[PDB]
């Protein structure tokens, strides 16, 4: 019937509805069979039967794919048969809808095979054909609702296809190959049909349809993109975007920007990766065209894509694609829109971490041609583009192409900006633009100044340049930064968010400005800039930048000396880290930086154990070694913190943690500081080139480098300051001077007057340490000129305590002023002007607390905290401590002032409040307190057995000195350590023989110990980059290789360990001068005899009582040297020789005076001990009888040593010994001693015995070896007893061939008459030298440094017979870097002499030779004349080389002293350094 | 009655740190480079 089919369809629909719950459609399937009987042929009926089978399957829900495939195949066949026939009934559509609903229920299974997908595709194609036929019918168009519903069903069908294809893609492994590879063809088909359908729809319907269609196409592309079949993913996605873009702008008004963004994003990504860039860029153009009628923030992403494809095309060698810009492709767009797109391309290009100079230059050129100048907005835009051009020409050379310098471009931009009258809305953008222009004006002027400095150095290859700083530029140039800061403060401090285009640029410019402020030594303005950066980062929600800014604030605050504010900002930094992805390098870097800052805070807050744990965790972290410049800077800061922890005394940390920290590779702070400087220099080489630091690449300005360049310059200046101060405090004035000079060169290159002044003041202090008043005063006057130049008897000491001037508002300038006053006071005190020096020191004392208060107020004003800093910042405390130390020493000079006496207690209280940060000054003040308590026989007499013929004061003095010693012993200053050690040795006496011997030994050559430790670190690092003996030597010379305990137990154990390593046959005698006033020369001689298997013997000889005292001997030696210099001026030969003979007689009397009136009977302590058993038995018997005579500290070893030289003990010596040791019954002791000597007559002195002389910086000058008793003994000098142990260690491993095998006489290199000045010397030695077998050398020419290096490293003997020691051919540093194998016979004036400048330890090239491992070094103590030294050289060479194999060099050194006519002026000059050496 | 002998000169101290060898630090590595939705 007409409606029978409709009734059957409705019954089947109700049946399917029941089957959804009750499966009642089985009886209805029977009814459908009955209908097919009634209606024999009906396509709708067959479709209903197939849908009933599908409904049974959906009741099963999920089953074998075969059943679903069969049902879908039957449905497809029925649909094809129905559609092919002319029967487009709506009943077929109803049956198809029922089947689709059943499949949707089956869609909950979400399981379909490729065949199932294809069958669903065929069914959907048939349904789409039926729907198109229905839409063609006028019924669909007649009712808008009908067409809308038809469309709804049509898109619902392909939506199900989407869901199926999308799920199919997810549920697929890598094995799935052709599956999606084919599904993609039908995917293209669906996209084509969907696009075809969109035709005609208008209004809200159109907007929705493009939206949905874009949604599913994006879904399929997402999955297809994932499958890595980009080609397939493109094929599908092309036509949709082609339609979306080539339509007239505005046809699609409401289609969401991000929805289009997805489809285009997938294609461009696929287009980019597939390796064809061209139509990828064209797709970006089409992407921009599609979104052309919209806001630019969406266009931002398309722009980034353009740059990526173009950057990759430039990388891939393509240059044609590199050239094309958006102007060449987007012709027609309103200039405004085009200009905004060009601004976005420039910003995306700035984001790139590569070289993009011309790319940005091209964009700036197009932008400048595009903007009309005559209009005001055009002038403002031209100003901005000129700022961009200023940057590009500021770091690239395109001047020929543009015919304008960066300075001219930026000045024209500034002129254009200052004429802008802005709207009320665009006032903030003008503020930002002007700030950028001012900042880049400063940057370009600074770059021009740097290039001028580089060319100036390259031409004239510098105290004149220091005063050659133009002030006009200093004030005017710095004003640019102050004005930029004012503008940014105005922009950002307001509550409303800034209305600027790029707040990211504002943040980057703020980072650059902060870096510049820290370089120009203006740190408080850097703090302000960093606070603004945190406001910008919080607006941008960039937690990385907020955390970094807070970390920088914490670092700067700790540098300024405020721990509490730094703690607040450290917790602020920690909070921002929580908002960050933990797998990012940024997160790791900022977390490690935060841990470093907590470690530093714990160090400042005396929580040393926790801080050490944190620092160790940071050091052991594998991520610290990542190869990035930020990681390198973090390592620099880590090294500075390691130096900070190594400066703490031993009691602050347990032994285990000390070993754990030292095991990381650095034992002393200076080592860590030197490594930080080296790392900083390497970073500078990476960022820029060597030109900034040396004299002889391209700088990649990708934003990061910009800020890092200035940061590294600031950090290297700060590290240099730390290094100079630390080395100068130690006593290593030469290395400190070298670092100061390098830093001054850098600061003059950059034209920074504040840092120049700082390093000039440091240099002045260093020169004062050397007693060079002239050059110190020159440096100080330069400082005064620079201070008067920056400020707009000096005027800065007249300023009010609450002053707001340039000097008073800047902590750096205040520190420089106070340091200058300190150095001027020192100069005045060294010139004998006591009163003015004391007044200047009082000025420093008053000034430091006022400066601290001013900085406290300024910090609170900058940071806007309510509570004031808990304690005043601690940065001027070192200046105050040094002032206190100097005033206490001056009070030592004047014991009757009654105010300087109170100054000692004031200083002790001040320094005891700040334990352990001012420990060296505490030690100095404690030593001065001990000296005050001391101020004749003196209290030391009770502790010493020989007097020359707690509760007690001595106990309190010893306790104070022990506290000071443990305060400095880990990294001791040379002079203070020597004073403390010798004073403690005097106090301890024979109450602790081993502690006394340890203290005397520890007091000689400390600077050489520091230098050897640094050299060992360098050698270990060199070996590791490219060691067991080196580790042993480092442990031997270490300061921290001690067990835990109370003084002096661990030190005594370490000493006894060192005593066990003494070689047999070697006698070590340490002669030291006990000084009871710093800066003076004592008249007490400390002698220690160290032997193997013998207890150490120590004796004090007070020489102040005798008319011939030690100070007299030194003065006479210096007078003889001065007269020798004066006598050479004489032109009369006879008078010349008369003066020379008188000088020789004076020298002879001086040596006799040494032996007779300085040592006396104790001369035997230097002589060898017999192996015969007589002296031991004599001493054993004598010990008890002498204990009965009144010997307070009976020593069997001392008696045995003195009795071993009984053959020469005169009755005068015996009387002195007896009357000194036994003062109650002296004559009985004398009788016993005389009898003992009588029974000990006829002793043989041991033959194979050697003496090592360790002398003080003052006693080393004297010719000890030429004493009458030592003329028949083998004597050498060593810097220290640890050097003897190091020689033994080296000898065990066979690293000293000459000390192990001997000297090969045929391996010799000579340098004779190098300057062609000494003709008599050459004629005498030329033939003899040239005639020798295997002898090679340079005559008449200057040797090349390689020649001398090969002489020292490859030969066994090196003979220098010219002027001086040849420090010009090979300087000491070059000798240090070599391994010294040869025996250095340097016959020249003052070759083995050590230059004592002030209270500094002796310096000379002999020390470098010995630390390089020289077996023996022969040289002259003073200046000699050519002919007599020629006689000595000839005699020595003939005797040693003619003696035969196995001949000791020292024997013929001693024998050759008789050769010169002037026996005691020329023959006493040569001395030997090292160990005895023989021939092979 | 002998002639005058020339005094040998003891010259002298630059102590320049130099050591510019450096370890040629490794340049920042490429360290170069969302697409997840229904
Ligand atoms: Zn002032």
């Amino acid at each position: 019937s007409p409606q029978r089919a409709l009734c059957l369809l409705e019954l089947t629909l109700e049946h399917c509805r029941r089957f959804c719950w009750s499966r009642h459609h089985d009886k209805a399937i029977s009814a459908v069979e009955k209908a097919h009987s009634y209606l024999r042929n009906t396509n709708l009926a067959p479709s209903l039967q197939l849908c009933q089978l599908g409904v049974k399957l959906l009741q099963v829900g999920e089953e074998g794919p075969q059943a679903v495939a069969k049902l879908l195949i039957k449905a497809s066949a029925v649909l094809s048969k129905s559609m092919e026939a002319p029967s487009p009934p709506l009943r077929a559509l109803y049956e198809s809808c029922q089947f689709f609903l059943s499949g949707l229920e089956r869609g909950t299974k979400r399981r379909y095979r490729l065949d199932a997908i294809l069958s669903l595709f065929a069914f959907l194609g048939g349904y789409c054909s039926l729907l198109q036929q229905l839409r063609d019918d006028g019924v669909y168009g007649g009712s808008s609702k009908q067409q809308q519903s038809f469309l709804q069903m049509y898109f619902q069908g392909l939506h199900l296809y989407t869901v199926v294809v999308y799920d199919f893609a997810q549920g697929c492994q890598i094995v799935d190959l052709a599956d999606l590879t084919q599904l993609v063809d039908s995917c293209k088909s669906t996209v084509v049909w969907m696009l075809e359908a969109l035709e005609g729809l208008s209004g809200q319907e159109l907007t929705d349809h493009m939206g949905m269609t874009a949604s599913y196409t994006s879904n399929l592309a997402y999955s297809f993109y994932s499958h890595k079949l980009y080609a397939e993913a493109c094929a599908i996605s092309e036509p949709l975007c082609q339609h979306l873009g080539l339509v007239k702008p505005g046809t699609y008004p409401e289609v969401p920007p991000e929805k289009l963004h997805r489809c285009f994003r997938l294609q461009v990504e696929s287009l980019k990766k597939l390796g064809k860039q061209a139509q990828g860029c064209k797709m970006v153009i089409l992407w921009l065209a599609a979104l052309q009628p919209c806001s630019p923030e969406h266009m931002a992403e398309p722009v980034t894509f353009w740059v990526r494809v173009k950057m990759d095309a430039a990388r891939a060698g393509d240059k044609e694609l590199q050239l094309k810009t958006l102007r060449d492709s987007l012709s027609g767009w309103d200039p405004e829109t085009l200009a905004l797109l060009l601004r976005e391309e420039l910003q995306a290009y700035k984001a790139v971490r590569a070289d993009t100079g011309q790319e940005r230059f091209n964009i700036i050129c197009d932008l400048l041609e595009l903007s009309p100048e005559e209009t005001p907005a055009g002038a403002w835009a031209r100003a901005t583009h000129l700022v961009e051009l200023a940057q590009v020409l500021c770091y690239h050379d395109f001047t020929q192409q543009t015919n304008c310098s960066a300075l001219d471009a930026i000045r024209e931009a500034l002129q254009l900006l200052d004429s802008v009258r802005p709207e009320a809305q665009a006032r903030d953008q003008l503020l930002d633009d002007k700030a950028q222009a001012l900042l880049w004006l400063y940057i370009c002027t600074l770059e021009a100044k740097m290039q001028e400095g580089i060319e100036r150095d390259r031409r004239a290859q510098f105290l004149y340049s220091n005063i050659a700083f133009n002030l006009a530029a200093d004030a005017a140039q710095s004003k640019c930064l102050d004005q930029a800061l004012a503008l940014w403060k105005e922009l950002l401090t307001k509550g409303q968010a800034p209305a600027v285009r790029c707040l990211q640029q504002t943040a980057a410019s703020l980072q650059i400005l902060a870096a510049l402020y820290q370089l120009v030594a203006k740190p408080m303005q850097a703090l302000e800039v960093l606070l603004l950066l945190r406001i910008v980062s919080e607006r941008l929600k960039d937690h990385s930048k907020a955390a970094g800014s807070s970390c920088h604030i914490t670092q700067l605050l700790l540098t300024l000396g405020c721990p509490s504010y730094a703690q607040l900002h450290l917790e602020e930094a920690a909070s921002s880290l929580k908002h960050l992805d933990q797998t990012t390098d940024t997160y790791l870097l900022l977390s490690l930086t935060c841990d470093l800052l907590r470690s530093q805070l714990y160090w400042t807050h005396q929580k040393v154990t926790k801080g050490v744990s944190l620092l160790l965790s940071v050091l052991r972290d594998p991520a610290l070694q990542k190869s990035s410049k930020a990681w390198y800077l973090l390592r620099v800061q880590v090294l500075q913190l390691v130096a900070a922890y190594l400066s703490l005394p031993s009691n602050n940390l347990s032994h285990s943690l000390w070993e754990q920290l030292c095991a990381q590779g650095w034992q002393t702070p200076e080592i860590a500081l030197i490594d930080s400087h080296k790392l900083l220099r390497s970073i500078i080489l990476l960022l820029m080139g060597s030109d900034i630091l040396s004299t002889q690449t391209s700088f990649l300005d990708y934003g990061e480098n910009l800020v890092q360049k200035w940061q590294v310059l600031s950090e290297v200046l700060s590290c240099s300051e730390k290094l100079v101060c630390h080395l100068g405090r130690l006593g290593s004035v030469s290395e400190a001077k070298a670092f100061c000079l390098e830093a001054l060169k850098l600061t003059t290159k950059l034209q920074i007057p504040r840092q120049c002044a700082l390093f000039l003041v440091l240099k002045g202090e260093l020169e004062l340490a050397r007693n060079d008043i002239d050059l110190c005063q020159s440096d100080l006057q330069q400082v005064l000129f620079l201070l008067e130049s920056c400020t707009e008897i000096p005027n800065f000491l007249s300023h009010s305590p609450t002053c707001d001037c340039s000097l008073c508002a800047s902590p750096v300038l205040t520190a420089v002023c106070l340091r200058w006053v300190l150095v001027t006071a020192g100069v005045r005190l060294a010139m004998g002007h006591q009163a003015q020096g004391l007044d200047l020191l009082q000025v420093v004392l008053k000034g430091c607390p006022e400066a601290a208060e001013r900085l406290t107020q300024a910090l609170q004003a900058s940071l806007n905290h309510k509570t004031p800093p808990s304690l005043v910042p601690s940065l001027l405390d070192e200046i105050l401590a040094q002032a206190y130390t100097l005033l206490a020493l001056e009070g030592l000079n004047q014991p009757s002032n009654e105010s300087l006496q109170k100054v000692l207690q004031s200083g002790l209280k001040f320094v005891a409040a700040r334990i352990p940060h001012l420990e060296p000054w505490r030690a100095s003040l404690l030593l001065i307190w001990a000296l005050t308590k001391l101020g004749t026989t003196q209290l030391f007499a009770s502790s010493w057995g020989w007097q020359p013929p707690g509760l007690s004061t001595l106990d309190s003095i010893c306790d104070s000195l022990s506290v000071a010693f443990r305060g400095i012993s880990h990294c001791p200053p040379s002079g203070l350590y020597a004073h403390l050690c010798r004073f403690l040795a005097l106090c301890l006496g024979h109450r602790d023989p081993y502690a006394t011997a340890f203290l005397v030994t520890e007091s000689v050559s400390i600077t050489c110990r520091h230098q050897l430790l640094t050299h060992l670190h360098r050698q270990l690092s060199k070996a590791q980059k490219h060691d067991v003996p080196l580790a042993r030597i480092q442990r031997l010379f270490s300061f921290r290789a001690l067990e835990s305990g109370h003084f002096p137990q661990p030190e005594k154990e370490s000493f006894q360990e060192r005593l066990a390593l003494i070689p047999s046959g070697v006698t070590v005698c340490v002669l030291a001068l006990a000084t009871l006033q710093p800066g003076t020369v004592g008249n007490t001689l400390l002698l220690t005899r160290l032997e193997k298997d013998s207890p150490p013997v120590s004796v004090q000889i007070p020489t102040g009582q005798n008319k011939l005292h030690l100070r007299s001997v030194l003065n006479e030696f210096d007078a003889i040297q001065k007269a020798q210099k004066e006598n050479s001026s004489c032109t009369d030969k006879r008078e010349w020789w008369t003066g020379r003979l008188a000088l020789d007689h004076r020298m002879e009397v001086l040596i006799a005076s040494l032996e007779k009136s300085v040592l006396g009977c104790w001369k035997g302590l230097l002589l060898p001990s017999s192996e015969e058993p007589g002296p031991a038995q004599e001493a054993s018997r004598l010990q008890e009888l002498l204990q009965d005579c009144g010997w307070k500290y009976p020593d069997r070893t001392l008696l045995k040593i003195m009795l071993s030289g009984a053959g020469a003990l005169t009755p005068q010596d015996i009387q002195a010994l007896a009357y000194g040791l036994c003062p109650t019954q002296p004559e009985r002791a004398q009788e016993l001693l005389n009898e003992a000597v009588g029974r000990l007559q006829g002793l043989t002195v041991p033959s194979n015995s050697h003496l090592v002389l360790v002398l003080d910086k003052d006693l080393q000058k004297l010719p000890w070896e030429s004493m009458p008793s030592l003329q028949a003994l083998p004597v050498t000098r060593l810097p220290s007893f640890r050097f003897l142990l190091s020689y033994s260690i080296i000898k065990e491993y066979g690293a000293s061939p000459v000390l192990s095998q001997g000297v090969d006489p045929r391996s010799t290199f000579y340098v004779l008459n190098p300057h062609n000045n000494l003709s008599s010397t050459e004629e005498q030695f030329r033939a003899n030298f040239s005639s020798e077998a295997g002898w090679r050398g340079v005559v008449g020419e200057v040797p090349r440094p390689e020649q001398v290096q090969e002489a020292l490293t490859k030969h066994d003997l090196y003979i220098y017979a010219g002027h001086g020691a040849g420090a010009r051919f090979l300087d000491g540093q070059a000798v240090l870097r070599l391994s010294c194998r040869a025996v250095a016979l340097l016959f020249g004036s003052s070759s083995a002499a050590l230059a004592v400048h002030g209270n500094l330890e002796g310096a000379g090239i002999v020390l470098k030779y010995i630390m390089a491992g020289c077996p023996l070094f022969l040289g002259n103590l003073w200046d000699v004349t050519d002919r007599d030294i020629d006689r000595y050289t000839e005699a020595l060479l003939q005797g040693w080389l003619g003696a035969g194999p196995g001949a000791p060099l020292l024997y013929y050194v001693n024998q050759a002293r008789q050769a010169p006519r002037l026996k005691y002026l020329i023959g006493a000059a040569p001395i030997a350094y090292g160990l005895p050496v023989s021939l092979r | 009655m002998d002639d005058r002998e020339i005094m040998r000169e003891g010259s002298a101290d630059d102590d320049m740190l130099v050591s510019t060898t450096t370890s040629n630090l490794l340049l920042e590595s490429e360290q170069s480079t969302h697409l997840e939705y229904e």
